């Protein structure tokens, strides 16, 4: 079926530039145009512009003109958009999409590429385990948590019990705290089950190739 | 330019409710007027082509219709599955835009929050940094506020709160609040509260701890 | 040489999609390119096929347009006669 892979997320500081990509497949590639979409807090969806594959024509929204710079690659059939003097507004979340001329709907989309732009650097997560108040919780059931503080950029993957536990868990988003993330993830059990069984929080942080294991011991 | 306005940007409803999206034109964009939705991983996908055209695979109780600068998406019986954001595309003129977007929750019962209070972790301690947790769990409505006391006394700077999307089983709501000191600070004190207060009762639920011990 | 007994006819259902078919010129044909054309340039469609394939469907059609449908075999030879197809 026809595919618009796009390339993986991008950390980038104010004011450089980056590359980004949309290998297409499952179709003849100059059959289709190309375009950029971005979809941003502040103003939504917005399209950025198209290109000719077979030529490399573009077609830009004046917005994103002297921002977003359009190219292809028909021989590999893969299309390119860089984005220039980048700044805050320009974090988002971008996709490729298809259409046979504009008149037309996009009928395939990339899985979309999301752009951080910052002045933090990549920092790897602190994992905290968050065991009930030292003496008596009430109810017949207990809930614990893990507090993972200080990373960058997005995301991180959260698991209990390497998935073992899944039911009763409710992973917070991640929020800035002095340009840096934390996030918090909490898990509720049957007295029966913790802590006579073991609950480890798993952590990993792709950006900064890092797992943690965390197992929640009583105070 | 041409605008695309959806006034709606966040509409709560019951399943099997007969839900409507509307979206408006600025202008004449004929019948040049798509629909499209995002599902919570951020996958896009086309349902509803030129006003009321339904795409090949969407489920028949999609339906779109329009007079010109009018547009409106209707859901004839909501799954859970439709839970997502939608978003209005015109094409008749260049450049393309796109509607701000709607995104659909579900209505259910009041509920409670379950509130659970955690000091911070002896692991954090040794970094100079102090966080104390405060998890609100399941409730409903959305809507919901924290007051943080530290020895008697509250407490504002600090404090940071956030909210999950709605659970997909219960569709309730869960928040966690955290109060960030320095170590320093953290050790200059001994009672550490933290107070849910939520529509489904006048009296906030209290839980608190003593740092000492 | 052109492909034979160009057929057009609508995918239907109550989608637009229509359905474009044919036969192998007379008398090796690597591809086969259709041309979905409207009054305007941003009607515009273009499709292409192996030279193993003789159908083809081509989607979002927009109603009320003049549309006229041409295959060559493969740039590319001779169009068939260009055949039309309006949608209402």
């Amino acid at each position: 079926e026809v595919q618009l892979q796009q390339s993986g997320p991008e950390l980038v500081k104010p004011g450089a530039s980056v590359k980004i990509s949309c290998k297409a497949s499952g179709y003849t590639f100059t059959d289709y145009y190309m375009n950029w979409v971005k979809l941003s807090h502040g103003k939504s969806l917005e399209w950025i512009g198209d290109i000719v594959p077979n030529n490399g024509d573009t077609t830009y929204n004046q917005n994103f003109r002297g921002k977003a710079t359009l190219t292809v690659d028909k021989s590999s059939s893969t299309a390119y958009m860089e984005l220039r003097s980048l700044t805050s507004e320009d974090s988002a979340v971008y996709y490729c999409a298809r259409f046979s001329n504009y008149v037309y709907p996009f009928d395939y989309w990339g899985q979309g590429t999301t752009l951080t732009v910052s002045s933090a650097k990549t920092t790897a997560p602190s994992v905290y385990p968050l065991a009930p108040v030292c003496g008596d919780t009430t109810g017949s059931s207990v809930t614990l948590g893990c507090l993972v503080k200080g990373y960058f950029p997005e995301p991180v993957t959260l698991t209990w019990n390497s998935g073992s536990l899944s039911s009763g868990v409710h992973t917070f988003p991640a929020i800035l705290q002095s340009d840096l993330y934390t996030l918090s993830s909490s898990v509720t059990v049957t007295s029966s089950t913790w802590p006579s069984q073991s609950i480890t929080c798993n952590v990993a942080h792709p950006a900064s190739s890092t797992k943690v294991d965390k197992k929640i011991e009583p105070r | 330019d041409i605008q695309m306005t959806q006034t709606t940007s966040s509409l709560s409803a019951s399943l099997g409710d007969r839900v409507t999206i509307s979206c408006r034109a600025s202008q004449d964009i004929s019948n040049f007027l798509n629909w499209y939705q995002q599902k919570p991983d951020g996958t896009v996908k086309l349902l509803i082509y030129y006003t009321s055209r339904l795409h090949s695979g969407v489920p028949s109780r999609f339906s779109g219709s329009g007079s010109g600068t009018d547009f409106s998406l209707t859901i004839s019986k909501l799954e859970q599955e439709d839970i997502a954001t939608y978003f209005c595309q015109q094409g008749n003129t260049l450049p393309l835009t796109f509607g701000a977007g709607t995104k659909l929750e579900l209505k259910r019962a009041e509920a409670a929050p379950t509130v659970s209070i955690f000091p911070p972790s002896s692991e954090q301690l040794t970094s100079g940094g102090a966080s104390v947790v405060c998890f609100l769990n399941n409730f409903y409505p959305k809507d919901i506020n924290v007051k943080w006391k530290i020895d008697g006394s509250e407490r504002q700077n600090g404090v940071l709160n956030s909210w999950t999307d709605q659970d997909s089983k219960d569709s309730t709501y869960s928040m966690s609040s955290t109060l960030t000191l320095t170590k320093d600070e953290y050790e200059r004190h001994n009672s550490y509260t933290c107070e849910a207060t939520h529509k489904t009762s006048t009296s906030p639920i209290v839980k608190s701890f003593n740092r000492n011990e | 040489a052109p492909p034979q007994g160009v057929t057009v006819s609508k995918n239907d259902g109550n989608g637009t999609a229509i359905l474009v078919s044919w036969q192998p010129p007379p008398e090796m044909v690597q591809e086969y390119k259709v041309w979905c054309l409207g009054n305007e340039t941003r009607y515009h469609i273009n499709k292409t096929v192996d030279g193993s394939t003789f159908s083809v469907v081509i989607p979002f059609l927009v109603p009320g347009i003049r549309y006229s449908v041409e295959v060559a075999a493969s740039g590319s030879g001779v169009k068939s006669e260009p055949q039309f197809i309006q949608l209402d």
